[PDB]
RNA sequence: GGGCUACACACGUGCUACAAUGGACAGAACAAAGGGCAGCGAAACCGCGAGGUUAAGCCAAUCCCACAAAUCUGUUCUCAGUUCGGAUCGCAGUCUGCAACUCGACUGCGUGAAGCUGGAAUCGCUAGUAAUCGCGGAUCAGCAUGCCGCGGUGAAUACGUUCC
């Protein structure tokens, strides 16, 4: 709950002089993340996909949920039924205490990165990132999982265009490449 | 996971251990452990609570992993981009450190295959 | 062109390596040694001929 | 260094964090010291 | 190379001081490749004499410790039959 | 100045390994022969190393190249692409030479290919031979996994002329 009073006094108020608002009281605000898992089966048979669901559990502590396919593909598994991947909509308080971790912790831990998303902004307010390591999430064992799967990361922002979406991010703590 | 160069194993001494660290080799292992005086300790991985960090801090100082792969990759590419002649070699599949091409040199050409008869 | 070669050795060199060994007896560079400065084949005839002692041939 | 959250275990020993990586704690020399030297600064006398 | 240093023919070394003071002439030839490259020589463009044809090089800042002639290669490429 | 060193590939011939009869570390111990004055260059000192500084002695059964290596004795790793092997390459040095890009050797550091004994087929050798470990020389400014020698350790089998 630390980041979220951080911005109840800190964020907001310079937030706030940066430029004006319309009716004082209006400022963007975080809505959900969407963690993506993806697998990728090769080839359907994981053959326990469930196996990787229990693994975000981790990541997260709101229940995964897979992702059952909505239409067939000629190039790989599979017609409807039998689900690829999964996702969380994690909220309230869980909101800041999972960002704590991802800003405090999560993102240095990579080895090659310093800093990304320049031109990752939709120009309409959606922040997205990639997450390719376990070990990035200090709360699961390097023993646990083995083999690698993949994940993401989709912040909301309430504002309209990106310039402000994007300046409420910085405020955050949030790494940019520059 | 870990402490110090990522991904050091387990069940091994600490020597070898940290040998696998991108970076560090046998001899500067042998520095490294000769200013820890370890002595060896531990053939598993039970150091010390704060040894095994004054021992991260010295391997701090020495740099390091995927940036130290940046920096042989930032070599290369300032190898390719001046003209070259080395880079050069280091694309055509030539041998770079100058060992003829008639005979072997497999190394960076691969094994299959063949293409030519006669009569 | 041997006669081309031995004046191109018999006069003094740009650089003191580049004097290569060569036998007088016969105008032939390459797999002469150093020591006696004779052509293995040059060496060869004068063996058969005989110019030093001694035993000759395939002792110990 | 210390943090208070909540988690399934009752305490979380972390080996790495914010406030001693070296991209949030400003910009420390850590190890580098980037470009030096380059592209040039080869001479001995 | 070793120590006390890389060494040009040293006509090259009064050429570009000469080109470098005045002048400022470009595209020059040379047969002597041994030669390095130096901090004075920076900038110009010299003909190198592979053997068969010249080949012009420009010198950028990266470029010192690199010898001269090593940037032209007098091999010809590939050759080879039956590509791809 | 290049090229004789090409490079998609084939073949001949060597070298190094694919490892616990082993690897790595420490200690200890046994050679022969050859070369050396435009040379060998000790010892002392500097550098992790390569080598450098300086310099005794030796025209040599005197002195130098020069320390033999396998081995033995213990410590350690405990069966794996490994503390197996070293490839390839990067960086930083070093010897020789007017000069080491093409196209030299060596060292320090870093990187850690392939290969866990190899199809069809094929070679050598009857004892100090095969097996294997080091050393020297011719060559030679520098460059020897090649060649020529030196010694260490040191077997198995030979019923026989059916067959090649």
């Amino acid at each position: 709950n630390r980041l979220k009073e951080k911005y109840n006094k800190e964020i907001a108020p310079a937030l706030m002089t940066k430029f004006n608002y319309d009716s004082v009281m209006q400022v963007p605000k975080i809505e959900k993340i969407v963690i993506n898992m993806g697998v990728g089966d090769a080839v359907q048979n994981a053959k326990a996909i469930d196996s990787a669901v229990e693994e975000l559990t981790f990541i997260a502590g709101q229940k995964p949920v897979v992702t059952r396919a909505k239409k067939s593909i000629a190039g790989f598994r599979l017609r409807e039924g039998m689900p690829i991947g999964a996702k969380v909509t994690l909220r309230g308080e869980r909101m800041y205490d999972f960002l704590d971790k991802l800003i405090s912790v999560s993102l240095p831990r990579v080895r090659d990165f310093r800093g990304v998303s320049k031109k990752s902004f939709d120009g309409r307010g959606n922040y997205t990132l990639g997450i390719k390591e376990q070990l990035i999430f200090p709360e699961i064992d390097y023993d646990k999982v083995t083999k690698v799967r993949g994940m993401d990361i989709v912040i909301v922002t309430t504002a309209n265009t990106d310039e402000e979406a994007r300046e409420l991010l910085t405020q955050v703590g949030m790494p940019f490449q520059k | 996971a870990r402490i110090a160069g990522v991904d050091i194993p387990r069940d091994k001494r600490v020597v070898i251990s940290l040998t696998y660290i991108f970076g560090i080799g046998r001899t500067t292992a042998q520095q490294v452990l000769k200013e820890a005086g370890v002595s060896e300790d531990t053939r598993v991985r039970d150091l010390t609570e704060e040894e095994l960090g004054k021992i991260r801090d010295i391997i701090d100082k020495l740099k390091v992993e995927g940036d130290l792969r940046r920096e042989v990759s930032l070599n290369i590419k300032r190898l390719i981009e001046i003209g070259s002649y080395r880079g050069i070699r280091h694309r055509r599949g030539l041998p770079v450190r100058g060992q003829n091409s008639k005979n072997n040199a497999r190394t960076r050409k691969g094994p299959r295959r063949t293409v030519a008869n006669k009569k | 062109a041997k006669k081309s070669m031995i004046a191109k050795q018999q006069r003094t060199p740009k650089f003191k390596v580049q004097e290569y060994t060569r036998c007088e007896r016969c105008g032939r560079p390459h797999s002469v040694i150093r020591k006696f400065k004779l052509c293995r084949i040059c060496f060869r005839e004068l063996a058969y001929k005989g110019q030093i002692p001694g035993v000759k041939k395939a002792s110990w | 260094n210390e943090f208070e959250t909540g988690s399934v275990k009752e305490e979380v020993r972390v080996e790495i964090c914010s406030e001693c990586h070296p991209f949030y704690t400003g910009r420390q020399k850590f190890a580098s010291a980037d470009g030096r030297v380059d592209r040039f600064n080869k001479k001995y006398g | 190379s070793l120590k006390k240093g890389p060494f040009v023919d040293g006509h090259l070394m009064t050429k570009i001081e000469k080109l470098n003071e005045t002048d400022k002439k470009q595209v020059v030839k040379t047969w002597s490749r041994r030669s390095t490259i130096f901090p004075q020589f920076i900038g110009h463009t010299i003909a190198v004499y592979d053997g068969r044809k010249h080949v012009p090089v420009f010198i950028s800042e990266d470029m010192v410790g690199h010898k001269l002639g090593e940037f032209a290669p007098t091999r010809t490429y590939k050759g080879h039959a039956s590509d791809d």
